[PDB]
Protein backbone atom coordinates (compact mmCIF):
# COMPACT_ATOMS: atom_id res chain seq x y z
CA UNK A 1 0.00 0.00 0.00
CA UNK A 2 1.75 3.78 0.41
CA UNK A 3 1.42 6.88 2.61
CA UNK A 4 1.88 10.09 1.13
CA UNK A 5 3.44 13.20 3.24
CA UNK A 6 2.77 15.50 3.64
CA UNK A 7 -1.33 16.27 2.68
CA UNK A 8 -0.72 20.14 2.27
CA UNK A 9 2.16 21.80 0.72
CA UNK A 10 2.19 25.98 0.28
CA UNK A 11 5.01 26.96 -1.77
CA UNK A 12 6.37 30.06 -3.19
CA UNK A 13 6.47 30.36 -7.46
CA UNK A 14 9.87 29.60 -7.77
CA UNK A 15 10.58 27.28 -5.06
CA UNK A 16 11.41 23.80 -4.77
CA UNK A 17 9.18 21.33 -3.37
CA UNK A 18 9.61 17.38 -2.43
CA UNK A 19 6.24 14.87 -1.90
CA UNK A 20 7.33 11.77 -0.40
CA UNK A 21 5.76 8.13 -0.70
CA UNK A 22 6.15 4.57 1.74
CA UNK A 23 5.00 1.80 1.17
CA UNK A 24 4.83 -1.57 3.55
CA UNK A 25 6.74 -3.68 1.11
CA UNK A 26 9.99 -3.75 -1.15
CA UNK A 27 8.57 -2.59 -4.32
CA UNK A 28 12.36 -2.24 -5.85
CA UNK A 29 11.68 0.82 -8.53
CA UNK A 30 7.91 0.54 -9.90
CA UNK A 31 6.56 3.78 -8.68
CA UNK A 32 4.23 6.40 -10.37
CA UNK A 33 3.70 10.40 -10.23
CA UNK A 34 -0.39 11.76 -11.23
CA UNK A 35 -0.77 15.37 -11.34
CA UNK A 36 -4.89 15.79 -11.00
CA UNK A 37 -5.15 19.62 -12.11
CA UNK A 38 -8.08 20.89 -10.78
CA UNK A 39 -11.22 20.04 -12.97
CA UNK A 40 -9.28 17.96 -14.84
CA UNK A 41 -8.39 13.77 -14.76
CA UNK A 42 -4.76 13.00 -13.50
CA UNK A 43 -1.84 12.65 -15.96
CA UNK A 44 1.31 11.45 -15.71
CA UNK A 45 4.21 12.58 -14.79
CA UNK A 46 6.70 10.04 -13.82
CA UNK A 47 6.86 6.26 -14.71
CA UNK A 48 9.24 3.25 -12.89
CA UNK A 49 11.04 5.49 -10.58
CA UNK A 50 12.50 8.52 -12.24
CA UNK A 51 11.44 8.98 -16.02
CA UNK A 52 9.95 11.71 -17.23
CA UNK A 53 7.38 11.27 -19.47
CA UNK A 54 7.06 12.98 -23.16
CA UNK A 55 5.78 15.79 -22.59
CA UNK A 56 6.77 16.52 -19.08
CA UNK A 57 9.19 19.40 -18.37
CA UNK A 58 12.38 18.61 -16.44
CA UNK A 59 11.50 20.98 -13.23
CA UNK A 60 9.99 17.29 -12.46
CA UNK A 61 12.01 14.86 -10.70
CA UNK A 62 11.85 11.31 -9.04
CA UNK A 63 13.95 8.89 -7.16
CA UNK A 64 13.69 6.49 -3.97
CA UNK A 65 14.69 3.19 -2.74
CA UNK A 66 13.68 0.54 -0.97
CA UNK A 67 10.17 1.70 0.45
CA UNK A 68 10.47 5.92 0.10
CA UNK A 69 10.21 7.56 -3.21
CA UNK A 70 9.95 11.18 -3.58
CA UNK A 71 9.35 13.90 -6.18
CA UNK A 72 10.96 16.78 -6.51
CA UNK A 73 9.97 20.10 -8.15
CA UNK A 74 12.79 22.26 -8.55
CA UNK A 75 11.04 25.55 -9.73
CA UNK A 76 7.53 25.45 -8.81
CA UNK A 77 5.33 27.11 -11.76
CA UNK A 78 2.01 28.56 -11.42
CA UNK A 79 0.54 25.44 -14.04
CA UNK A 80 2.26 22.99 -11.18
CA UNK A 81 -0.85 23.79 -8.60
CA UNK A 82 -3.51 20.53 -7.99
CA UNK A 83 -3.22 17.13 -6.12
CA UNK A 84 -0.17 14.26 -6.95
CA UNK A 85 -0.31 10.95 -6.25
CA UNK A 86 2.29 8.62 -6.27
CA UNK A 87 0.94 5.00 -7.42
CA UNK A 88 3.20 2.03 -6.44
CA UNK A 89 2.50 -0.96 -8.68
CA UNK A 90 5.96 -2.88 -7.75
CA UNK A 91 3.45 -5.43 -5.32
CA UNK A 92 -0.05 -4.60 -6.33
CA UNK A 93 -1.13 -1.30 -7.79
CA UNK A 94 -2.07 1.43 -4.84
CA UNK A 95 -2.10 5.20 -4.81
CA UNK A 96 -1.04 7.68 -2.13
CA UNK A 97 -3.71 9.81 -0.62
CA UNK A 98 -2.47 12.64 -2.33
CA UNK A 99 -0.33 16.24 -1.55
CA UNK A 100 -2.50 19.47 -2.92
CA UNK A 101 0.12 21.93 -3.76
CA UNK A 102 -1.09 25.29 -3.49
CA UNK A 103 0.20 28.37 -4.41
CA UNK A 104 1.54 30.94 -2.13
CA UNK A 105 0.84 34.63 -3.61
CA UNK A 106 0.52 37.95 -2.34
CA UNK B 1 -20.61 6.30 -20.07
CA UNK B 2 -23.41 4.24 -18.23
CA UNK B 3 -23.42 6.29 -14.70
CA UNK B 4 -25.74 8.22 -13.38
CA UNK B 5 -27.84 7.85 -9.79
CA UNK B 6 -27.97 4.99 -8.31
CA UNK B 7 -30.34 3.12 -5.32
CA UNK B 8 -28.33 1.05 -3.10
CA UNK B 9 -28.16 -2.33 -4.15
CA UNK B 10 -28.42 -1.35 -7.80
CA UNK B 11 -27.11 -2.65 -10.98
CA UNK B 12 -24.84 -0.71 -13.37
CA UNK B 13 -22.08 -1.70 -16.79
CA UNK B 14 -19.83 1.78 -17.44
CA UNK B 15 -18.38 1.51 -20.73
CA UNK B 16 -15.16 2.89 -22.00
CA UNK B 17 -14.32 3.46 -25.49
CA UNK B 18 -10.54 3.40 -26.78
CA UNK B 19 -9.25 5.09 -29.71
CA UNK B 20 -6.28 5.29 -31.20
CA UNK B 21 -4.73 2.15 -29.97
CA UNK B 22 -6.18 -1.50 -29.80
CA UNK B 23 -7.35 -3.45 -26.93
CA UNK B 24 -5.85 -6.26 -28.68
CA UNK B 25 -2.02 -4.63 -27.92
CA UNK B 26 -3.13 -2.75 -24.58
CA UNK B 27 -4.54 -3.45 -21.18
CA UNK B 28 -7.37 -0.84 -19.62
CA UNK B 29 -8.40 -0.73 -16.42
CA UNK B 30 -10.39 0.78 -14.12
CA UNK B 31 -9.91 3.38 -11.42
CA UNK B 32 -12.18 5.60 -8.84
CA UNK B 33 -12.31 8.79 -7.17
CA UNK B 34 -14.52 9.83 -4.49
CA UNK B 35 -15.89 13.32 -3.98
CA UNK B 36 -13.45 13.66 -0.97
CA UNK B 37 -10.56 13.03 -3.82
CA UNK B 38 -9.67 10.03 -2.60
CA UNK B 39 -8.33 7.75 -5.36
CA UNK B 40 -8.99 3.88 -5.78
CA UNK B 41 -8.23 1.07 -7.71
CA UNK B 42 -11.24 -0.66 -8.99
CA UNK B 43 -10.18 -3.78 -11.07
CA UNK B 44 -7.36 -4.88 -13.66
CA UNK B 45 -6.31 -7.64 -15.62
CA UNK B 46 -3.07 -8.99 -16.46
CA UNK B 47 -1.02 -9.02 -19.91
CA UNK B 48 -2.21 -12.45 -19.92
CA UNK B 49 -5.98 -11.70 -19.42
CA UNK B 50 -6.13 -12.32 -15.91
CA UNK B 51 -8.12 -10.27 -13.51
CA UNK B 52 -7.97 -9.00 -9.71
CA UNK B 53 -10.05 -6.62 -7.78
CA UNK B 54 -9.56 -5.50 -4.22
CA UNK B 55 -11.72 -6.85 -1.65
CA UNK B 56 -13.84 -3.75 -1.55
CA UNK B 57 -15.60 -5.06 -5.18
CA UNK B 58 -14.87 -8.82 -5.39
CA UNK B 59 -17.70 -10.69 -6.19
CA UNK B 60 -19.31 -7.50 -6.82
CA UNK B 61 -17.79 -5.73 -10.11
CA UNK B 62 -16.89 -7.25 -13.26
CA UNK B 63 -14.32 -6.22 -15.53
CA UNK B 64 -14.64 -7.03 -19.28
CA UNK B 65 -13.82 -6.40 -22.65
CA UNK B 66 -14.17 -6.75 -26.75
CA UNK B 67 -10.98 -6.87 -28.19
CA UNK B 68 -12.70 -6.25 -31.53
CA UNK B 69 -15.14 -3.41 -30.99
CA UNK B 70 -12.63 -2.04 -28.45
CA UNK B 71 -14.58 -1.77 -25.65
CA UNK B 72 -13.53 -1.64 -21.80
CA UNK B 73 -16.49 -2.69 -19.66
CA UNK B 74 -17.49 -2.52 -15.61
CA UNK B 75 -20.59 -4.07 -14.17
CA UNK B 76 -21.44 -3.29 -10.73
CA UNK B 77 -23.82 -5.06 -8.88
CA UNK B 78 -25.33 -4.56 -5.15
CA UNK B 79 -23.85 -1.59 -5.78
CA UNK B 80 -22.94 0.36 -2.07
CA UNK B 81 -23.24 4.30 -0.73
CA UNK B 82 -19.28 4.03 -0.91
CA UNK B 83 -19.33 3.18 -5.04
CA UNK B 84 -20.12 6.51 -5.58
CA UNK B 85 -17.36 8.40 -7.49
CA UNK B 86 -16.16 9.44 -10.64
CA UNK B 87 -14.87 5.94 -12.71
CA UNK B 88 -11.96 6.49 -15.30
CA UNK B 89 -10.14 3.74 -17.15
CA UNK B 90 -7.03 4.18 -18.27
CA UNK B 91 -3.87 2.09 -20.56
CA UNK B 92 -1.59 -0.21 -19.03
CA UNK B 93 2.85 0.13 -19.12
CA UNK B 94 5.58 -1.21 -18.32
CA UNK B 95 8.68 -0.02 -20.24
CA UNK B 96 10.67 -1.11 -17.58
CA UNK B 97 11.08 -5.19 -18.18
CA UNK B 98 8.33 -5.78 -15.53
CA UNK B 99 5.06 -5.54 -14.47
CA UNK B 100 2.67 -2.97 -16.64
CA UNK B 101 1.41 -1.35 -13.77
CA UNK B 102 0.68 2.23 -14.30
CA UNK B 103 -2.85 3.00 -15.39
CA UNK B 104 -2.38 5.91 -18.03
CA UNK B 105 -5.54 7.94 -18.21
CA UNK B 106 -7.35 8.95 -21.14
CA UNK B 107 -10.82 8.72 -19.59
CA UNK B 108 -12.63 12.01 -18.64
CA UNK B 109 -14.76 9.97 -16.28
CA UNK B 110 -18.51 9.23 -15.70
CA UNK B 111 -19.93 10.35 -12.29
CA UNK B 112 -22.01 7.23 -10.42
CA UNK B 113 -23.92 8.75 -7.78
CA UNK B 114 -25.42 5.98 -4.99
CA UNK B 115 -27.57 6.89 -3.23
Amino acid sequence: LMTQIPSLLSASVGDRVTLNCKASHNINKNLEWYQQKLGEAPKLLIYYANNLQTGISSRFSGSGSGTDYTLTISSLQPEDVATYYCYQYNSGHTFGAGTKLELKRA
Amino acid sequence: SGPGLVQPSQTLSLTCTVSGFSLTSYGVSWVRQPPGKGLEWIGTMWNDGDTDYHSALRSRLSISRDSSKSQVLLKMNSLQTEDTAMYFCARSQLPGYNLRGWFVYWGQGTLVIVS
